[PDB]
């Protein structure tokens, strides 16, 4: 329960919020304190936080980590680097909206996860909509400028939050291709 | 008489549970599920009330749970928290509009839970169902609107008709409340907001067509079905 | 609380040290394994992240600290200007760390240094230094860092590979120092 | 038994307070835990309580024959003017929690403001339900019962008069 959860949604699991690489963050399903009302509210939060654990992994694994050495295009490139910086800039809202609970879970002496579930239910909407984007990349082996079509496709999903998030990814990657075009012409 | 075997419960525990069920959660100890119908929990009791009177006030709240367990059971599916190139742009403007209302009542059910842990003042079922009365009154509007508009649709249908029935049902639903006096000016300005979002993909598709000529009715979303353009703009 | 001295320890003293010693035991950190006044595994997984940033600052600064003076016999003068700009960067890093109010939560620290901790793990593993002994590696991947033409061309290749990236102006600053000779 | 009196002067049926759709609420048992004079007071309380129950059933039945717009307007009027009943039965908790000694006879000093109102206004929907009345003819029987002696009833059905006249004023605002 208290403050342990905020370490769990930020990417530092342990003890109660057992990380497992298959399911993600998972709560241990039998306790003397926690009544049936409430582990199933933690699983909603853990799926969002699992997608954040699963987001930080895909960011860190494709910038700074490797410099061309086989450096296969279909698993790297001047684009996939810059997607994960767009994605870093798209995760600043989540990081901000997870520091803004730190000044309450021990700055307002009682909360219940119903307020947490509500406050982060905003991000319960955005993350699977970009989780499908990186699951499209990881399965289709997208590459090069052929990621700008995937980004611009799902930027036509009508949901205004999602249509802003993938717009801010799109500005970064247009940055890159603009650089290449300033280079060539 | 043979003794019943029964469990005492503090009424604030029952109130915590409904505030969860109505914040659209799952598997409370009270309000147990049997088959996607939410149910009372049987031999559960207090003191100032008997066993079957409590049962009957739970029934009434569980039937209100159903509406928002079912709207949540539909906000989970068509947004995917549970096909390729089948994005219904209409059921992703509806089922988004079902959501940024929900906050401003999932929330009231926090600021309620708040005085219920973080203060002294006396609260109880009779002090709180009358508190919520101007808002559960909305959810039973919202259930007839979605029951009629979407839960009545048959299993196989094309991406023209399933949007068209919903685009039609919201219009007759607001006309039913626009004319009936000022008796609840909530419900007209509840219902107008749902329609304006739900028309976004139709009113977008028409803009591309009207101003940039080409139209992108992908996944066959749109009534005028420009499958004709596939063989034409040369059969003139 | 029991911790959060990690802030100045991004420079060095105990809660993220390298301690050039045995990797199994005497490679030491403020690691209260079990019990230890009640903080769980979760906080160890935050603290052992700034062990990575920290031991790469202690080791990359340890790598950049000693001058060459045109006297090391293996180090043509380009490497001197390179190491000078590398110390300019490490001085900017101290100037950033030490400006930071200690009145911040551990999560604020764990997020605020994602930029520098990611971009410095690069400069460390760019050199031979980043994979020595942060806790994962056991003194294995050390190899020949280049010097002279082989340094200054490889530096240019890194500037291409990162001609757009968050790392880019650092590589330009190091290359504009190292062109001096 | 003082909270069940209070939830069954509110709606919900119970077990002390037995219900039947004909008889209304009808405590009828031979309780050894009350002074025997008690149950005839409860059947008198059940009277107004049932002129909430059956008087509420009509309300949830609405909002074609009877299902007309002016009947919805009158009936959502019979919500606006009925809310004082609902509220005046939240406030009846706040005594009895405190004072341990107050006996149910207190409740009749309190609610018998309504004993002039509920069974009189009960004849207007019983009339609208026993006859049939449609359209702006609802906006007549309302007024013909408004011309009464009793000043409680003569301002219950003057508030419902003005909220259903709200519909007539608007339909006859499009039209002009």
């Amino acid at each position: 329960m208290i403050h342990e959860l905020l370490l769990a949604l930020s990417g530092y699991p342990g003890s109660i919020f057992t990380w497992n690489k298959r399911s993600g963050l998972q709560v241990s399903q039998d306790f003397p304190f926690l009544h049936p009302s409430e582990t199933s509210v933690l699983n909603r939060l853990c799926r969002l936080g699992t997608d954040y654990i699963r987001f930080t992994e895909f960011i860190e694994q494709y910038t700074g980590h490797v410099q061309q050495q086989q450096g296969q295009g279909g698993l790297h490139g001047i684009y996939l680097r810059a997607f994960c910086t767009g994605l870093d800039s798209v995760l600043q809202p989540y990081r901000q909206a997870l520091l803004d609970l730190e000044q309450e879970f021990l700055g307002d002496p009682h909360l219940s996860i119903s307020h947490v579930n509500y406050f982060l239910d905003q991000f319960q909407l955005l993350f699977p909509s970009v989780m499908v984007v990186v699951e499209q990349i990881k399965s289709q082996k997208i590459h090069g400028c052929q990621i700008l079509e995937t980004v611009y496709k799902h930027s036509c999903g009508g949901l205004p939050p999602v249509r802003s998030a993938l717009e801010k990814i799109l500005a970064v990657c247009h940055g890159v291709m603009y650089k290449q075009l300033s280079a060539w012409m | 008489y043979v003794p019943d075997d029964r469990v005492l419960v503090t009424e604030t525990q029952v109130i915590r549970e409904t505030l969860w069920l109505l914040s659209g959660v799952k598997k409370l100890f009270i309000f147990q599920l049997i088959d996607g119908k939410v149910t009372v929990r049987n031999n559960i009791i207090v003191t100032h009330l008997t066993h079957s009177c409590l049962r009957s006030v739970l029934e009434q709240i569980a039937a209100y749970g159903q509406v928002v367990f079912r709207l949540q059971e539909f906000i989970d599916e068509v947004m995917g928290h549970s096909s390729t190139e089948a994005p219904f742009r209409t059921y992703q403007a509806f089922m988004w509009a079902l959501y940024k209302y929900f906050i401003s009542f999932k929330e009231e059910l926090a600021e309620i839970e708040k005085c219920i842990i973080n203060n002294d003042t006396t609260i109880t079922l009779a002090i709180v169902v009358d508190k919520l009365a101007p808002r559960l009154s909305q959810l039973k509007v919202l259930h007839k609107v979605f029951s009629t508009g979407v839960a009545e649709v048959p299993p196989d249908t094309r991406n023209v008709v399933r949007a068209s029935h919903l685009l039609n049902t919201l219009y007759k639903a607001i006309l039913e409340y626009d004319n009936v006096g000022e008796a609840s000016e909530q419900t007209v300005s509840l219902l107008f907001s749902l329609w304006v979002e739900t028309v976004r993909p139709y009113l977008q598709t028409v803009d591309e067509w009207i101003v940039h000529g080409h139209l992108w009715d992908g996944a066959r979303e749109f009534i005028i079905q420009r499958n004709k353009n596939v063989p034409v703009n040369h059969r003139d | 609380e029991l911790v959060k001295d990690v802030l100045n320890v991004l420079i060095g003293v105990v809660s993220a040290t390298f301690s050039l010693c045995q990797p199994a035991q005497a490679f030491v950190v403020k690691r209260g394994v079990h019990v230890s006044g009640a903080s769980p595994e979760s906080i160890s997984s935050l603290l052992s992240e700034v062990a990575e940033y920290g031991t790469c600052y202690t080791r990359l600064s340890h790598f950049s600290l000693q001058p060459v003076l045109d006297s090391l016999y293996s180090k043509g003068l380009v490497f001197q200007a390179f190491t000078s700009g590398l110390r300019r960067y490490l001085q900017y890093y101290r100037a950033c760390v030490l400006s930071t109010p200690p009145t911040l939560s551990l999560l604020t620290i764990g997020f605020l240094f994602k930029k520098l901790g990611r971009q410095l793990r690069y400069l460390a593993e760019l050199c031979g230094v980043g994979a020595v002994l942060p806790g994962t590696c056991g003194g294995g991947p050390r190899a020949a860092f280049p010097t002279g033409v082989k340094l200054l061309s490889y530096l240019y290749q890194e500037a291409l590979h990162n001609c757009s990236n968050e790392h880019y102006p650092v590589l330009l600053s190091l290359l504009k120092t190292s062109c001096e000779p």
